[PDB]
């Protein structure tokens, strides 16, 4: 209930500054996201890249997620057991960079990017947990 | 005090967090006598490891428990660790967390296997496992770069970035020190010296460490070596025999740059360094070139740094600058970086506890310490 | 969006836990489903056999033995990495040696020079009440704000970054420029001398002039009457390997090697005569010129800083801060270094330029200014391979 | 041999 | 099958109540040698033979 309430659950600990849920089936669209932030502006084309059959093209120059440039760390979305993705934002002029994680469920994609100085493992473990719960709910 | 133990194909390193040098540095070998014992009452041991095995290596059949990175014998691997704690370090593991290292692109099979033998046989209170390549540049004082990791078993090229490994960009090359030592003996027989057994395999290992060096120009040096006897050097065998090598000083190390000398289709580390950095992103590629680092005992050859700098410069575009970082302490860089990592105050966060392992089981390591 | 789901006999003592992988999915088809009486007699047998009792005694676990920091979690990792050599020393000891600008931490000062440590707005607000107004009065801004409560690295950051931030960036600039100059002036003079010598040698070489005249005279022979030019650029020398004879066995430059050897013994081998050109082709002129020009900009920027900048004011300086006492002795000598390098920089530019018009090309084209010795070196190796192939085939 | 065996 | 049933009952008594499963994969046999007693002299398999 209340797709936005998950975002509140995502922001309970304050270790992240952006969080979103998007349904990647049929026409991609955001179901709940932090207003005014990065994750609210996800385009279907970016979703198609994330779930596309090509798992090597995003290694040449990274990819964009909501228009913000980010680099690929490890890709395990299509592999059973984790269904998780790791990204790090790409910045210019020594601007702060942040770790980005994406977990793939049956119907949804869960996206978390943490605040400054936050280790990716903390961001990954949370997104895996709620993704694990959400798949147990047949979504 | 947290133990930092560095298992390696050739050498095993152990010490304490915050120390500037490993406390115990002994060979990673296991020995079993091939002859029956006739002198009774001595209490001669069944298996011999480390320096003591090296001391009496003549009457022992030395075996490397780890070959090509993969551990081929899990029963011997604990014994050298058992000797590591109680004998070399003389410390009880029951009250100290211990640090071990893992290899790039390691199969998932091993990673709980070390986990399931430490929390049970030695019941260490806490544990953490990281890449030896990641710890290499940590000792160098940088967090982003590419490491020219070469050792006794395997070689890996890891373009690290904020201390997070890139699995797709990891390139594995099978040109290690053991290969060169095996290549040194097959070319040393040209001078009438025949070393075949495993005990004398250490002898040639000693010879190349002292006499072999990297030549800047191969074609120029063979011509000079044939013309003059200046490059020839004399080495002393433990039996008192005197040997002399004329051109093998620069020929054996050259195979690291010309693998076709060994017959391997994969080319040298100079292109493999260039090959790996081609896989990374273009924008980050600027940083990786200028913070290249060398690591491992294989990279100890004199004149190796300028030779690789010259070759990759031709491979690299003329616009780019190449800065080969070769700290003289890079022999123990992997060990020192671990001691640095263990000493961190924030390092207590990603500990794996004995209690938490019990409910989580062996599988916790893949997600806790990754 | 669709509706969302809800939000998220026994032993007397704890013994060793033996974990397992469980059954794949469920025991839908496994023999575990079958409740055979063969398994039933096992359960009663173990309850009677003296096995479980021994299990309690032998396999009991060895218990567990388990055992206000505003600073960001990531940053504590970085500080311990670089200042590892000083772990045994208190914050009061390490705060003192750093101000001495000693040789032992010429490397650690670069780490605190990074943008990561400086660009931390949130900590600067947090440690601001703990700052001491050293600019005037030298007293704590707030009332008590004890510094012992702060952790080991927290004491250092506030006393070094927040406290001295007024001249911190200025002081690091005086020290960052200190390290770069101390090691590059020796090599930079070597690089500019080689380029100037190489340009003069090429301009003052009759052998290089003679071969060009021979090529021009031969070239005009096969060319048409309407294209009988009396000169050509250096970059036109690459057309010789691109011309082949009827059977493609011998190229135009290959005739030149045997023509020179048979009739022109003076032009037989010019590569040993002119060697500095080849080494000069391995250096970038614009990159070297920019690198040296960076030194003067830093030097003149330093003069206005020590004399009239933040470094000029000594009131904000701590008494145990010899940064003023170390830069000033080098200030006179450093001015000498920039004057000599400026003279060498002008020497290379004019020495390259007079030899630059001498062969018809201009520096206005940036590629021509850079790729000047490369084209000459490209012909040197091209002539070398042509001679080597000619000698090997005939012999 | 010289260094090794008898040959 | 009798061997498999025997070790499973030993493990169920051996483990916690929250993890008292009634089955395991064949690949689960590998942890018998790596579990030792107090003095590391004998393992679960060593005492199993007796
Ligand atoms: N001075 C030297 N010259 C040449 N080779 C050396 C020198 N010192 C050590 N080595 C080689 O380095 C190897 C040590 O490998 P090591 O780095 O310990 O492997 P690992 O990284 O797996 O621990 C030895 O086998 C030895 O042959
Ligand atoms: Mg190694």
């Amino acid at each position: 209930a209340g797709w936005n309430a998950y975002i509140d659950n995502l922001m309970a600990d304050g270790t992240c500054q952006d969080a979103a849920i998007v349904g990647y089936k049929d026409s991609p669209c955001v179901w709940a996201a932090v207003p005014g932030k990065t994750f609210v502006n996800i385009t279907p084309a970016e979703v198609g890249v994330l779930v596309g059959k090509d798992r090597s093209s995003f290694y040449v120059n990274g990819l964009t997620l909501g228009g913000q440039k980010c680099m690929v760390i490890r890709d395990s979305l299509l592999q059973d057991g984790e269904f998780s993705m790791d990204l790090r934002t790409k910045s210019t002029g020594g601007a702060p960079t942040f770790n980005v994680t994406v977990t793939k469920t049956d119907k949804t994609l869960v996206l978390l990017m943490g605040k400054e100085g936050v280790h990716g493992g903390l961001i990954n473990k949370k997104c895996y947990e709620m993704a694990s719960h959400l798949r147990r709910s047949q979504y | 005090a947290a133990l930092v133990v560095d298992n390696g194909s050739g050498m095993c390193k152990a010490g304490f967090a915050g120390d500037d040098a490993p406390r115990a540095v002994f060979p990673s070998i296991v020995g079993r006598p091939r002859h029956q014992g006739v002198m009774v009452g001595m209490g001669q041991k069944d298996s011999y490891v480390g320096d003591e095995a090296q001391s009496k290596r003549g009457i022992l059949t030395l075996k490397y428990p780890i070959e090509h990175g993969i551990v081929t014998n899990w029963d011997d691997m604990e014994k050298i660790w058992h000797h590591t704690f109680y004998n070399e370090l003389r410390v009880a593991p029951e009250e100290h967390p211990v640090l071990l290292t893992e290899a790039p692109l390691n199969p998932k099979a091993n990673r709980e296997k070390m986990t399931q033998i430490m929390f049970e046989t030695f019941n260490t209170p806490a544990m953490y496992v990281a890449i030896q390549a990641v710890l290499s540049l940590y000792a160098s004082g940088r967090t982003t770069g590419i490491v020219m990791d070469s050792g006794d078993g395997v070689t890996h090229t890891v373009p690290i970035y904020e201390g997070y490994a890139l699995p797709h960009a990891i390139l594995r090359l099978d040109l290690a020190g053991r290969d060169l030592t095996d290549y040194l003996m097959k070319i040393l027989t040209e001078r009438g010296y025949s070393f075949t057994t495993t005990a004398e395999r250490e002898i040639v290992r000693d010879i190349k460490e002292k006499l072999c060096y990297v030549a800047l120009d191969f074609e120029q040096e063979m011509a000079t070596a044939a013309s003059s006897s200046s490059l020839e050097k004399s080495y002393e065998l433990p039996d008192g025999q005197v040997i002399t090598i004329g051109n093998e000083r620069f020929r054996c190390p050259e195979a690291l740059f010309q693998p076709s000398f060994l017959g391997m289709e994969s080319a040298g580390i100079h292109e493999t360094t260039f090959n790996s950095i081609m896989k990374c992103d273009v924008d980050i590629r600027k940083d990786l070139y200028a913070n290249t680092v060398l690591s491992g005992g294989t990279t100890m050859y004199p004149g190796i740094a300028d030779r690789m700098q010259k070759e990759i410069t031709a491979l690299a575009p003329s616009t780019m600058k190449i800065k080969i970082i070769a700290p003289p302490e890079r022999k123990y860089s992997v060990w020192i970086g671990g001691s640095i990592l263990a000493s961190l105050s924030t390092f207590q966060q990603m500990w794996i506890s004995k209690q938490e392992y019990d409910e989580s089981g062996p599988s916790i390591v893949h997600r806790k310490c990754f | 969006p669709p509706p969302p789901p809800p939000l998220p006999r026994r032993p007397t003592r704890r013994l060793k836990q033996m974990h397992w992988e469980k059954l794949n999915s469920g025991l839908e088809f496994t023999f575990w489903t079958g409740p055979s009486d063969e398994a039933n007699k096992i359960l009663e047998t173990l309850h009677t056999s003296g096995v479980l009792d021994e299990l309690d005694e032998s396999f009991a676990m060895k218990e567990a033995k388990t055992l206000t920091d505003y600073m960001s979690s990531e940053l504590q990792k970085l500080f311990g990495i670089h200042f590892h050599k000083l772990s045994h020393k208190n914050p009061n000891e390490i705060i003192r040696m750093i101000l001495h600008c000693d040789d032992s931490m010429n490397e650690c000062v670069e780490f605190l020079s990074s943008d990561k440590v400086l660009n931390q707005p949130k900590l600067k607000a947090d440690l601001e009440p703990y700052r001491i107004d050293w600019a005037n009065g030298g007293d704590l801004v707030n009332s008590e704000k004890d510094a012992s409560e702060l952790s080991r690295w927290d004491y250092l950051y506030v006393r070094l970054i927040v406290d001295l931030g007024g001249y911190w960036n200025q002081r690091m600039n005086a020290l960052k420029v200190k390290n770069i100059i101390e090691t590059n002036y020796e090599n930079l003079v070597r690089q500019t001398k080689l380029i100037g010598r190489a340009a003069l040698e090429l301009r003052d070489s009759k052998v290089f002039k003679g071969l060009l005249y021979l090529i021009l005279y031969l070239g005009n022979y096969m060319n048409d009457y309407v294209r009988q030019a009396k000169g050509f650029a250096i970059g036109s020398l690459q057309r010789l390997p691109l011309i082949k004879n009827a059977n493609n066995t011998k190229s135009l430059l290959h005739i030149l090697d045997i023509t020179i050897r048979k009739h022109f013994p003076q032009f037989d081998n010019f590569s040993p005569e002119l060697s500095t050109v080849t080494e000069a082709a391995k250096l970038n002129i614009e990159a070297i010129e920019q690198e040296c020009s960076e030194l003067i900009r830093g030097c003149q920027n330093l003069q206005i800083d020590c004399d009239s900048g933040a470094l000029s004011d000594p009131t904000v300086f701590h008494p145990d801060d010899k940064i003023l006492s170390v830069i000033l002795p080098w200030l006179m000598e450093g001015t000498k270094k920039m004057d000599f390098l400026k003279e060498h920089l002008r020497t290379m530019n004019t020495t390259l330029n007079n030899a630059m018009r001498y062969f018809g090309e201009q520096p206005n084209d940036p590629n021509s200014k850079n790729l000047f010795f490369k084209r000459v070196d490209s012909f040197i190796i091209d002539y070398s391979k042509a001679r080597s192939d000619n000698l090997k085939s005939e012999e | 041999w010289x260094a090794x065996c008898p040959a």
